[PDB]
RNA sequence: GCGGGGUGGAGCAGCCUGGUAGCUCGUCGGGCUCAUAACCCGAAGGUCGUCGGUUCAAAUCCGGCCCCCGCAACCA
RNA sequence: AAAUG
RNA sequence: CCGAGGGUAGGGCCCGUGACUGGGGCGAAGUCGUAACAAGGUAGCUGUACCGGAAGGUGCGGCUGGAU
RNA sequence: UGGGAGAGGGUGGUGGAAUUCCCGGAGUAGCGGUGAAAUGCGCAGAUACCGGGAGGAACGCCGAUGGCGAAGGCAGCCACCUGGUCCACCCGUGACGCUGAGGCGCGAAAGCGUGGGGAGCAAACCGGAUUAGAUACCCGGGUAGUCCACGCCCUAAACG
RNA sequence: CGAUGUCGGCUCGUCGCAUCCUGGGGCUGAAGAAGGUCCCAAGGGUUGGGCUGUUCGCCCAUUAAAGCGGCACGCGAGCUG
RNA sequence: GAAUGCCGGCAUGAGUAACGAUAAAGAGGGUGAGAAUCCCUCUCGCCGUAAGCCCAAGGGUUCCUACGCAAUGGUCGUCAGCGUAGGGUUAGGCGGGACCUAAGGUGAAGCCGAAAGGCGUAGCCGAAGGGCAGCCGGUUAAUAUUCCGGCCCUUCCCGCAGGUGCGAUGGGGGGACGCUCUAGGCUAGGGGGACCGGAGCCAUGGACGAGCCCGGCCAGAAGCGCAGGGUGGGAGGUAGGCAAAUCCGCCUCCCAACAAGCUCUGCGUGGUGGGGAAGCCCGGGUGACAACCCCCCGAAGCCAGGGAGCCAAGAAAAGCCUCUAAGCACAACCUGCGGGAACCCGUACCGCAAACCGACACAGGUGGGCGGGUGCAAGAGCACUCAGGCGCGCGGGAGAACCCUCGCCAAGGAACUCUGCAAGUUGGCCCCGUAACUUCGGGAGAAGGGGUGCUCCCUGGGGUGAUGAGCCCCGGGGAGCCGCAGUGAACAGGCUCUGGCGACUGUUUACCAAAAACACAGCUCUCUGCGAACUCGUAAGAGGAGGUAUAGGGAGCGACGCUUGCCCGGUGCCGGAAGGUCAAGGGGAGGGGUGCAAGCCCCGAACCGAAGCCCCGGUGAACGGCGGCCGUAACUAUAACGGUCCUAAGGUAGCGAAAUUCCUUGUCGGGUAAGUUCCGACCUGCACGAAAAGCGUAACGACCGGAGCGCUGUCUCGGCGAGGGACCCGGUGAAAUUGAACUGGCCGUGAAGAUGCGGCCUACCCGUGGCAGGACGAAAAGACCCCGUGGAGCUUUACUGCAGCC
RNA sequence: GAGCUAGCCCUGGCCAGGGUGAAGCUGGGGUGAGACCCAGUGGAGGCCCGAACCGGUGGGGGAUGCAAACCCCUCGGAUGA
């Protein structure tokens, strides 16, 4: 049947993307937190 | 004069339609339409705040002239009578000798080709707008302002009207469509006549789909829900109310009054409504 | 198993608070009527389901037994 | 108020 | 080919019969009341409507085939 | 041709008396009701009286043994639309008449449908009385209905 | 109770005998025939259908007869549900 | 040494199940160390509204070539979407940006919130909508509307000429709109041709033929032609379109009116440039100077912003045109021509799938366009088949039980079973014919029957065209022929009678419930006078609604028909300027502490003092409720009638052993040979009953009962056959589970059901196909039950708070 | 976290073919005029049959599956909520 993952680059960038993160106290905390952890990628990669 | 159908489907048995015999023009005035932004019953938070709304026919909004004291003394001609999907009344297209074009809601008896006028000097004739103080006592009137220059607020639905009952100081006394007796200010404008399309009340929707065309989504009873949802929810099998019948939010709904006590307009209401 | 009840012939009070049995109807006698009903006047009829106890004294309070209503008998 | 044979 | 008829299927009229049910008729005498005939003790009758153990009652309108 | 009398019919408009309700005033111990009462209403200010307002229905005197219509039936007043009918003149057509199975239309009240309206009245219903009882008569209430529009019903002691 | 799946049916049987039939008997209020009753006997046999989920039961048509019980009210790592 | 412990390693089950759709294979020849599996040819089968082709999303080099086969590939591998390396994606016109707006998002002004932040008109962002200029062929191993060739076109800049009051973010027009049905003319696509072009072919009994087989076009500027869309011209007045306006709107006059004209599309033609089969010979070359024509069918596509009808009444903004404003009229704009200028990103490849979403090369899921031919009434259905693509990445044998999917069956025909569950039957079209009942539509495809192929003869109407020939589409009549059988294959209703429930079409528990549940038109109560009520939010602000009582919210009931009784004592809600109670506050009789004292400080009675409650009323389609005992009639029975107690009032109509009836399989009747179900009655209704509606109701239902006809392997009662497995051989090779095991029967015993104890009995060692009685077999720390002063959802006149409201 | 799912908002797209034959309109009859009746035309509808598409009724299979909901036969809707 139709499964849960239906990839869509525009949706991915708008929902989880860097600029969505910086727009919001919680999203800026995600970025600060993944930096402090040393994540190589702060945000999901998506091609555009 | 509502029209019936023959029982060639189950739903056509009782479905009725308007006769549409007063309409003379079947597309709106382009300079006077603007998009109606459908809401779905959702507010600026995105929340349903009025349940069971959505999914009706698309509609353009026809701008309506609820002031009319905008163009005192400038007569106009009734150029057409048109369908308006945003209200029960029909609307009338006015061609002012000014060259300006406006819409008004169409009173009963208004004829395409006649002339209308607004102002203190206007004849007491169907379709004319005067301040309440210049209309003779006893006249049936419609599209009545509720405060000076704030716009017609009363009696705008198909077939409705208000009747002037008497006067007292700067205020005249009106019987509203609800049967309430209110004091309205004398400088408030109104329009001689009753709103047309009085047969509107006698329309039988006929089937479920018709409500859906009107943006009316299926309403579901509290009694059919669970206790998480509604005071009437639950019970094994069917169940009576088991308490004072209540809204989804708990407040009583058979008889419990709800107008604010200390509301300033109380001084100007003489008698709560009838029946 | 839990609650209520049994008192003239019928249906009900009195029991809770021990000493005093009461109301309507019916029954009997007499009136009125030609007569009957209705109506009026007077009367009789209950030892209180039963046995046992407490008490100076028990329809009344406490037990046993009989009888009649009502409720319950669920997870299984 | 006043039924019946 | 037609064709007595036989067969299959679906209809129409009539008759008989049927748990039960509806009122009707008849059979002197029981139970309940007293609706009508006198102004029958609320004049009656009436078409209709609602009601009631029963006759009946009441409403609206009609008739005199109503007394005084 | 010229005249006439009439609640004949339909539409719209309009007048005053009264009942009820509401607001103001003035006022106090009862009002109402019956055979007599009670229910009911009233010191939370009723009834009775004065002023104002809203609304519905019916039209007093004239009025009669009267008039009109085929019948049912029709009554304040005004205007419009319209039917029937009698009279005089003796002018016109020249039997063009009478009746009428069917058919069609009209048809008190009650009743029914969809709206509206709702003062008074009032089946049902409730209460107070009476009574052996009183699902009645009498009393206090009171919903349909009575009123309007449209559409049905088609009955009668629709009788002279 | 860190699981022993529970009524009835179907399928497959197997055992007990307090024996439904068939075999052998005694007593009889056993004339014959047909029964009654008790004794011996478990080798075999012990039908099809209507109703109900039913087991049971009633009923229809037959039969030599239309037995009663146990096997985790036999049998769901065999089926049904 | 144990914790269903943790991490790791390795065992067992086992050479076992499986190797992923039953569309299918065989042989020859190549390559190579090795070949069922790679390459080539021939034969066979499968898809063909796809299993072919083209877009979009997503994926991200998977594309092409060379060289490889350790691992990946369910086997193999010389092959590959795998490993290494090299190569490959070319645009002014296609898509997106340098254009526009939609929901939404953001947001100068402004508003709000302890902080964080929440709003908000304009503006800005935002597309698969609007707008906008490229068609055909060739070429590469791999890209092409991109390169090349031909023929076209757009914008910007500069210039030249001609023209004009030029000029805008401002005004205005336009852009600009639904659903259904649909005209005319075209095109796409297709069928046929006795005509045109073509390498050839004559087989096996016949044909050298008007034979067979193949093909008979594509793009195109101006002009022209055909078919359509769009659009009135002039003048005068002018107060409206937030300045102005010659524009637009409004008024009057004159001409014009299915037209015409002007303008814009489509189609045809068109200089020109392209393509071009079978067959044969090694992707190529020849065919070829290829031919390129006639008739018919014909869209849902085009002309298009066409037409008609209908109600539910159907985006915006820019491009564009017009109008003027500052300004400027050496400018500036319009038109024609010329030169120049024209940026950024995507472009490979898969794309119904082995490359996307499902952990897999996974029988699942994935939006748009094309989707040929014949026949079957039609069609995108069905069978076959073209182009094109495939035989599904383990095979070879065997021909047991058993399983799956399938075929047939003597006699019977539901006897099967909870149930005709399942499977038969029926089945398309044309004609004849069709009942109760009904809301007059329907019920209806009711039921039931007949016809159906092929040949010849005769003939009626229509389209194209010409009025004819031909072609094409509907039919009509007569005479015949063959078979068991003519919708000869494939696709395609079993029917009737009768109850229950729900009016109906709809909706639901994604993944055990599709229903009688939800919803539904309709009915009633109730709230709401507008800054409405109500809802969301601390607020601002929103929804309600740019709506206004014929409207909006809440609640119950649930088409329709005939109806919906009695109780207001309790609770609720509504009304009630009295009275009772009533907090803060006011008041301050009268007391107190302290100081020498003026004083400072405290307690404090009456009395005034909201809502709420008490109290008085109303109210049921408000919560709800609608009796008991005893007697009584021709000497039976029963009780119309009566007595008495209680209540706020004692269940009305209608219905009733019912989706409700305990006793119960009530009793009687019907149907059956037999009827716990069913249907019709009765009424002692354990425990119907009137909008948690009562009783009915045509039509409807994958709902739940009962019955009959038809027909059947459901059954008596089973038999045979088919294929895919199971079985054997070669390849690859799991799993839960497992204290260890050298693991028998009976009768006992034992923590009460023993392979493991006792006594007896039986028993050579080890496997393979099978069956499931046991190993209290496996799985899941029982979901029932209890326990825990464990948890959570839900309720209320439990307690205590809070929001909210007064 | 609404790339699954539920509702709504904006903007697009899709629904082979066949059947039934409402209103209206035209004509004819009818009548004082009417209603109304007949025929033709017309093309309505949460109408009918049936693909795509959307479903998920009954059964069988599957059950360490092809699949953590699938396959086959059958069946519901298919201009509309
Ligand atoms: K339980
Ligand atoms: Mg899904
Ligand atoms: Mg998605
Ligand atoms: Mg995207
Ligand atoms: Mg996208
Ligand atoms: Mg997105
Ligand atoms: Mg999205
Ligand atoms: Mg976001
Ligand atoms: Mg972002
Ligand atoms: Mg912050
Ligand atoms: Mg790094
Ligand atoms: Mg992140
Ligand atoms: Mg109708
Ligand atoms: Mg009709
Ligand atoms: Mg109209
Ligand atoms: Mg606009
Ligand atoms: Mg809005
Ligand atoms: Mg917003
Ligand atoms: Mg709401
Ligand atoms: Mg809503
Ligand atoms: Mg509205
Ligand atoms: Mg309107
Ligand atoms: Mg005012
Ligand atoms: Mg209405
Ligand atoms: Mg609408
Ligand atoms: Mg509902
Ligand atoms: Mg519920
Ligand atoms: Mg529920
Ligand atoms: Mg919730
Ligand atoms: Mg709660
Ligand atoms: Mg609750
Ligand atoms: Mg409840
Ligand atoms: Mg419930
Ligand atoms: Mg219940
Ligand atoms: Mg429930
Ligand atoms: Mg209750
Ligand atoms: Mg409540
Ligand atoms: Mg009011
Ligand atoms: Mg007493
Ligand atoms: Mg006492
Ligand atoms: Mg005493
Ligand atoms: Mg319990
Ligand atoms: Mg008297
Ligand atoms: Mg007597
Ligand atoms: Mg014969
Ligand atoms: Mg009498
Ligand atoms: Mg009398
Ligand atoms: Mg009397
Ligand atoms: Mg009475
Ligand atoms: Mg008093
Ligand atoms: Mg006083
Ligand atoms: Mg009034
Ligand atoms: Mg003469
Ligand atoms: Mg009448
Ligand atoms: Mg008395
Ligand atoms: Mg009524
Ligand atoms: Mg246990
Ligand atoms: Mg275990
Ligand atoms: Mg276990
Ligand atoms: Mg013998
Ligand atoms: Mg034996
Ligand atoms: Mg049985
Ligand atoms: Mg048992
Ligand atoms: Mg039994
Ligand atoms: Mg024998
Ligand atoms: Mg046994
Ligand atoms: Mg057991
Ligand atoms: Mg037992
Ligand atoms: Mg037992
Ligand atoms: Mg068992
Ligand atoms: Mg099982
Ligand atoms: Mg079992
Ligand atoms: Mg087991
Ligand atoms: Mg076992
Ligand atoms: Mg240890
Ligand atoms: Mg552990
Ligand atoms: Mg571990
Ligand atoms: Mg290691
Ligand atoms: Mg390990
Ligand atoms: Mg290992
Ligand atoms: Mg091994
Ligand atoms: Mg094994
Ligand atoms: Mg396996
Ligand atoms: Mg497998
Ligand atoms: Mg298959
Ligand atoms: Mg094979
Ligand atoms: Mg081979
Ligand atoms: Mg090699
Ligand atoms: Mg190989
Ligand atoms: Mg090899
Ligand atoms: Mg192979
Ligand atoms: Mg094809
Ligand atoms: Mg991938
Ligand atoms: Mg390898
Ligand atoms: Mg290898
Ligand atoms: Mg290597
Ligand atoms: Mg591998
Ligand atoms: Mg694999
Ligand atoms: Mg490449
Ligand atoms: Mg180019
Ligand atoms: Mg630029
Ligand atoms: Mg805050
Ligand atoms: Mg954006
Ligand atoms: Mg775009
Ligand atoms: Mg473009
Ligand atoms: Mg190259
Ligand atoms: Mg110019
Ligand atoms: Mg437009
Ligand atoms: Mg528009
Ligand atoms: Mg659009
Ligand atoms: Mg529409
Ligand atoms: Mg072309
Ligand atoms: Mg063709
Ligand atoms: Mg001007
Ligand atoms: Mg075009
Ligand atoms: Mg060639
Ligand atoms: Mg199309
Ligand atoms: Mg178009
Ligand atoms: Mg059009
Ligand atoms: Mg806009
Ligand atoms: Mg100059
Ligand atoms: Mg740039
Ligand atoms: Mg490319
Ligand atoms: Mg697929
Ligand atoms: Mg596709
Ligand atoms: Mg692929
Ligand atoms: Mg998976
Ligand atoms: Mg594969
Ligand atoms: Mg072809
Ligand atoms: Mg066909
Ligand atoms: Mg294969
Ligand atoms: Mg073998
Ligand atoms: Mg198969
Ligand atoms: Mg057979
Ligand atoms: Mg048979
Ligand atoms: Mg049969
Ligand atoms: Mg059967
Ligand atoms: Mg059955
Ligand atoms: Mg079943
Ligand atoms: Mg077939
Ligand atoms: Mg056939
Ligand atoms: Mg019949
Ligand atoms: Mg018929
Ligand atoms: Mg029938
Ligand atoms: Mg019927
Ligand atoms: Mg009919
Ligand atoms: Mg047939
Ligand atoms: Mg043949
Ligand atoms: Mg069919
Ligand atoms: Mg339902
Ligand atoms: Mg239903
Ligand atoms: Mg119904
Ligand atoms: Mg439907
Ligand atoms: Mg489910
Ligand atoms: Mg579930
Ligand atoms: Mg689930
Ligand atoms: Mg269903
Ligand atoms: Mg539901
Ligand atoms: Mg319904
Ligand atoms: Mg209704
Ligand atoms: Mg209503
Ligand atoms: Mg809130
Ligand atoms: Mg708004
Ligand atoms: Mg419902
Ligand atoms: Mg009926
Ligand atoms: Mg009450
Ligand atoms: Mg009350
Ligand atoms: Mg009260
Ligand atoms: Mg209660
Ligand atoms: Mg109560
Ligand atoms: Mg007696
Ligand atoms: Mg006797
Ligand atoms: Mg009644
Ligand atoms: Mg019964
Ligand atoms: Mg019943
Ligand atoms: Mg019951
Ligand atoms: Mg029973
Ligand atoms: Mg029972
Ligand atoms: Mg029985
Ligand atoms: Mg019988
Ligand atoms: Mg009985
Ligand atoms: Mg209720
Ligand atoms: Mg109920
Ligand atoms: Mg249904
Ligand atoms: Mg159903
Ligand atoms: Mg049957
Ligand atoms: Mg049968
Ligand atoms: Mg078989
Ligand atoms: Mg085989
Ligand atoms: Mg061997
Ligand atoms: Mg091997
Ligand atoms: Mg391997
Ligand atoms: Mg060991
Ligand atoms: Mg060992
Ligand atoms: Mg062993
Ligand atoms: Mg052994
Ligand atoms: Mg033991
Ligand atoms: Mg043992
Ligand atoms: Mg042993
Ligand atoms: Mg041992
Ligand atoms: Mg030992
Ligand atoms: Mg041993
Ligand atoms: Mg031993
Ligand atoms: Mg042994
Ligand atoms: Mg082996
Ligand atoms: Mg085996
Ligand atoms: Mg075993
Ligand atoms: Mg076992
Ligand atoms: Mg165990
Ligand atoms: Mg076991
Ligand atoms: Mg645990
Ligand atoms: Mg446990
Ligand atoms: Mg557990
Ligand atoms: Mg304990
Ligand atoms: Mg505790
Ligand atoms: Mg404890
Ligand atoms: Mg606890
Ligand atoms: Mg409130
Ligand atoms: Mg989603
Ligand atoms: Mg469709
Ligand atoms: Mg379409
Ligand atoms: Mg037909
Ligand atoms: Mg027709
Ligand atoms: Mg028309
Ligand atoms: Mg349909
Ligand atoms: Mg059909
Ligand atoms: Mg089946
Ligand atoms: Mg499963
Ligand atoms: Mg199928
Ligand atoms: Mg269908």
């Amino acid at each position: 049947m139709k499964r849960t993952w239906q990839p869509n680059r525009r949706k991915r960038a708008k929902t989880h993307g860097f600029r969505a993160r910086m727009r919001t106290p919680g999203g800026r905390k995600v970025l600060k937190r993944r930096r402090q952890k040393g994540r190589w990628r702060l945000t999901p990669a998506v091609r555009k | 004069a509502v029209k019936k159908f023959k029982p060639y489907t189950p739903s056509r048995r009782f479905m009725t339609v308007a006769d549409f015999s007063e309409i003379t023009k079947t597309e709106p005035e382009k300079s006077l339409v603007k998009p109606l932004k459908k809401t779905g019953g959702r507010n600026n938070q995105g929340r349903i705040t009025v349940r069971f709304r959505g999914g009706g026919h698309k509609r353009l909004y026809r701008i309506i002239d609820f002031k009319r004291w905008d163009k005192v003394g400038i007569p106009a001609k009734v150029a057409a009578i048109e369908y308006d999907p945003n209200r029960s009344a029909r609307i009338a297209l006015l061609h002012y000798v000014d060259g300006e074009k406006r819409y008004i809601i169409a009173p009963d008896g208004l004829q395409v080709g006649q002339q209308v006028v607004a102002g203190p000097d206007a004849p007491i004739q169907v379709g004319n707008a005067l301040p309440l103080r210049f209309i003779p006592v006893g006249t049936v009137v419609h599209a009545v302002e509720l405060e000076p220059k704030k716009g017609a607020k009363l009696a705008r639905a198909a077939g409705t009207s208000a009747q002037i009952q008497g006067r007292e100081g700067d205020y005249v006394i009106l019987r509203l469509p609800s049967g309430e007796l209110r004091k309205v200010h004398g400088e408030c404008y109104a329009t001689v006549g009753a709103v047309g399309n009085a047969d509107h009340k006698n329309i039988v929707l006929g089937k479920a789909g018709r409500s859906r065309w009107l943006g009316r989504r299926p309403h579901v009873r509290g009694a059919a829900m669970n206790p998480v949802d509604h005071p009437h929810g639950g019970g094994e099998g069917r169940a009576p109310r088991g308490r004072p019948p209540a809204s989804p939010w708990g407040w009583q709904t058979k008889g419990l009054k709800t107008r604010k006590r200390r509301k300033p307009s109380s001084r100007f209401i003489i008698a709560r409504r009838k029946k």
